[PDB]
RNA sequence: GCUUGAGUCUCGUAGAGGGGGGUAGAAUUCCAGGUGUAGCGGUGAAAUGCGUAGAGAUCUGGAGGAAUACCGGUGGCGAAGGCGGCCCCCUGGACGAAGACUGACGCUCAGGUGCGAAAGCGUGGGGAGCAAACAGGAUUAGAUACCCUGGUAGUCCACGCCGUAAACGAUGUCGACUUGGAGGUUGUGCCCUUGAGGCGUGGCUUCCGGAGCUAACGCGUUAAGUCGACCGCCUGGGGAGUACGGCCGCAAGGUUAAAACUCAAAUGAAUUGACGGGGGCCCGCACAAGCGGUGGAGCAUGUGGUUUAAUUCGAUGCAACGCG
């Protein structure tokens, strides 16, 4: 697999979420690194943007809001 | 009697027993039927037979509020689940959607501590 | 005194049955030639089916 | 349950089949339901051995106790056919 | 989980999806709080995954068939 | 190519699964056995009667023959 | 047994009538290995049979077996604690002389003064849905549909024919 | 004096490291209201329990407490204990690149001091869920248990105490040297970043194996290999980490720590069997599907017992009892 945070020179934001619906499944869940083989510092950074977008209501905690 | 035309059709599937809902969009009852109601007993309540014969139990004593179309909620993990919503494609209803509305806790409260 | 029964074939696949309903998520106990390994895996991924449909 | 005592060398006295009998009927009130009892005790110039066949529902089940003074035998038989039945019993629960 | 497509539907897609996650979550979480007892299964089962992949590596020699 | 006590599976045609029951087989409903009336291995009259779309179940015959 | 789909023989069929399944009724009331007693028994009862029932006698006796016959037949497992009965489905072979016999115990009890007598009343009976072969097939299909919720693994006829 | 050991400074880097504050969503419970009615709940089966006084279910609102799904990674950080939502404030350590600086400032450490899971104790709050004690229902020959229905301390917070754990890598700390492989994580250098590329370089870490070692199991550059410095500890098993005395503690108790007596063993690892209410596979009148019996009766025959002058002797689970 290919790390597209790698490919790029990026430090995730949490505010693209057309790149973080990508790493979002339907029902609201953190997609594994071993999925997406993202890289795991890109994989920390990932998921504190998930949580933060959340707390912002930028993307959902789950499906049944 | 009221006359509704389409209604959602909450499932509650544990594992001792199923319990099936019917309700309108607005979410107040309008008939349920149970797997321990419908004859089967204790062991038997746990099978999904039984929520087929409920299923089919509640789809009529809804009749006569006139249900053509409903949704499917399902709670629960349980030997019903599957068995209880052929019981409503084949008990004359038109299935709008179905959802998953099994609790899923962000773990919160402990659960209990049960078996040895 | 006479010869076995459905043999191997069709036992195979209900020894993958039963191994597959009573837990074993191994799938690691079959056997090794190709026409009995093919469904003792076969009734292995038959028997999860039954055990979702179950307690 | 009836209990049937024989004696190869050893002469059964009436004292000797009073505590058997006793010790066998409080076996068997303490642990399952048994139809029938053979006891057998043998006097080999040494060894005072003892053994016991219990027909129960599940089958047969038997022991053998060897001791100084038949008594003991007897005693170690017991226990022995004790042990046995709680495995029975609960090997026909097993729920 | 959410499914509501034409009329060809209703029925593997969402035994699929809500089998995994839902029958995963909750067989779990239905009792045993343990807080020792995942550490214990992950390192069981992560031990068999590195025994397994070893072994079948090193088991792919022959097998006189 | 395997009679089942309830049939004889006749299975030519390119992996067309289960085929023709016991009721019909002659003019005798119940008592026929098809094992004592036609054959193992054997190319026979059969004709379609029922082919069912779903479940995937041809159900040949054999009594369309010439006795009545 | 574990072993051996058998090499299984045929039987005979009956002389005076072109049947087999009359030849196995014959082999179900021949008791204490003697044949002869038994056809006279059976031929002296689907005589009677015809006369009180006016038609043929083979149509008369497969016609009063086609109300004994099952289709749903239980099978007593235990699972853990439980010991539940779990319906299975007749096998057209075991069908019709798991009838039979029901059939000839019912002809055994009943007591009339002869068996041909016994055996043509509980073979009218049958014919007419009122004896005791018929409440024994109605105790098994209420029992097996009764406890009908069980479908299950795999120690019990598989796929399908 | 010197700079290699050690330490300081300039840049960054990652991290559930710690303390304080705040906030978010899901869920559980309760309360108020609506719809609705005959069950719910639970088990291997059941009952105790809750429900026609309207339960269970479904919807709306509110309250309160606790824990933070997914990410979650034989991943990360910490001296160890341990630390997982998210944000802020205060703060510790580690790592690397390039230099500069001090100049042996180092290692270990009895006594001492500090930190130290859970349970527990004291004071004051708080109490959703769970849950010792306790009640009840089962199960059982009994069942002060496992199973079920409830349920109080406690679990939570603030401040003190206790100072023990299978506190485990059952492996003291520091340093040097000694073939390899596959990975993880975290920096960094060069070159065609021209493509998730190639070649090196440090740190931490997981597994497999080399010599070597070990009683074997296994350890194996993160050694249980080869050595060096310092400390702690051991000297048969039971009595016993117990008694008496000291010290600490509110207590529970912790630490230090015997002896009389008694035995010829206790133990570690590995082996061959046997066994398991361990697993896999195959088979058997083993079960299932049936037919006919035994056990009730009379009689025959054998045995035990009792009797007798003697009731000759032997055979006694299966494998003695129409047996010699």
């Amino acid at each position: 697999f290919c790390r597209f945070t790698a490919e790029g020179v990026q430090e995730i934001d949490y505010k693209d979420i057309a790149t973080l619906k990508n790493y979002i499944t339907e029902s609201g869940k953190i997609v594994p690194s071993r999925i997406t083989g993202t890289r795991a510092k890109y994989q920390r950074q990932l998921a504190r943007a998930i949580k933060r977008a959340r707390y912002l209501s930028l993307l959902p905690y789950t499906d049944r809001h | 009697r009221k006359q509704v035309s389409d209604g959602v059709a909450h499932i509650h599937a544990s594992f001792n027993n199923t319990i099936v809902t019917i309700t309108d969009r607005q979410g107040n009852a309008l008939g349920w039927a149970t797997a321990g109601g419908s004859g089967f007993r204790g062991s038997r309540k746990s099978t999904p037979f039984a929520a087929q014969v409920a299923a089919e139990r509640c789809a009529d004593a809804v009749k006569e509020y006139g249900i053509k179309n409903l949704e499917v909620m399902v709670k629960g993990p349980g030997p019903g689940r599957e068995s209880t919503i052929r019981a409503l494609n084949a008990a004359g209803f038109r299935i709008t959607n179905i959802t998953d509305v099994t609790p899923i806790p962000h773990n919160g409260c402990r659960p209990p501590k049960k078996r040895r | 005194m006479k010869r076995q029964k459905r043999d191997r074939l069709e036992r195979a696949h209900q020894r993958g049955y039963q191994a597959g309903i009573a837990g074993r998520s191994k799938e690691m106990c079959p056997y090794q030639t190709l026409n009995q390994r093919s469904q003792w895996l076969g009734g292995w991924r038959e028997a999860m089916a039954d055990r979702v449909v179950m307690a | 349950m009836q209990l049937n005592i024989t004696g190869n060398n050893v002469e059964i006295t009436e004292a000797l089949r009073e505590f058997v009998t006793a010790k066998f009927a409080k076996l068997e009130q303490y642990f399952d339901r048994i139809n029938q009892v053979y006891v057998v005790l043998k006097v080999e110039k040494v060894t005072h051995t003892s053994d016991a066949t219990l027909h129960v529902d599940g089958g047969e089940l038997h022991a053998s106790a060897e001791g100084q003074d038949m008594y003991a035998a007897i005693d170690g038989l017991i226990d022995k056919l004790a042990r046995q039945l709680t495995k029975h019993k609960d090997k026909l629960k097993q729920h | 989980i959410k499914v509501r497509e034409n009329e060809p539907f209703d029925v593997a897609l969402r035994r699929f999806k809500r089998s995994c996650e839902k029958a995963g979550v909750l067989a779990e979480v239905r009792r045993r709080e343990f807080y020792e007892k995942p550490t214990t299964e992950r390192k069981r089962a992560k031990a068999s995954a590195v025994k397994r992949h070893a072994k079948k590596l090193a088991r792919e020699n022959a097998r006189r068939t | 190519s395997i009679t089942d006590f309830g049939i004889f599976i006749g299975l030519d045609g390119g992996i067309d699964g289960l085929v023709h029951l016991s009721d019909i087989s002659w003019n005798v409903a119940g008592e026929e056995a098809v094992r004592e009336y036609k054959k193992g291995d054997e190319i026979a009259a059969v004709v379609l009667q029922v082919d069912a779309e779903r479940e995937r179940i041809s159900l040949g015959v054999k009594q369309l023959a010439e006795d009545p | 047994p574990r072993r051996r789909v058998i090499g299984q023989r045929k039987i005979l069929p009956d002389p005076k009538f072109g049947s087999e399944l009359l030849a196995k009724f014959v082999n179900i009331l021949m008791v204490d290995g003697k044949k002869s007693t038994a056809e006279s028994i059976v031929y002296s009862a689907l005589e009677t049979l015809a006369q009180r029932s006016g038609k043929s006698e083979l149509e008369a006796f497969e016609v009063a077996l086609e109300n004994v016959r099952p289709t749903v037949e239980v099978k007593s497992r235990r699972v853990g604690g439980s010991t539940y009965q779990v319906p299975v489905e007749v096998r057209p072979v075991r069908r019709n002389a798991l009838a039979m016999r029901w059939i000839v115990e019912a002809a055994r009890k009943r007591g009339d003064k002869s068996m041909a007598l016994r055996l043509a009343n509980e073979l009218s009976d049958a014919a007419e849905n009122k004896g005791t072969a018929v409440k024994k097939r109605e105790d098994v299909h209420r029992m097996a549909e009764a406890n009908k919720a069980f479908a299950h693994y795999a120690w019990l006829s598989l796929r399908s024919a």
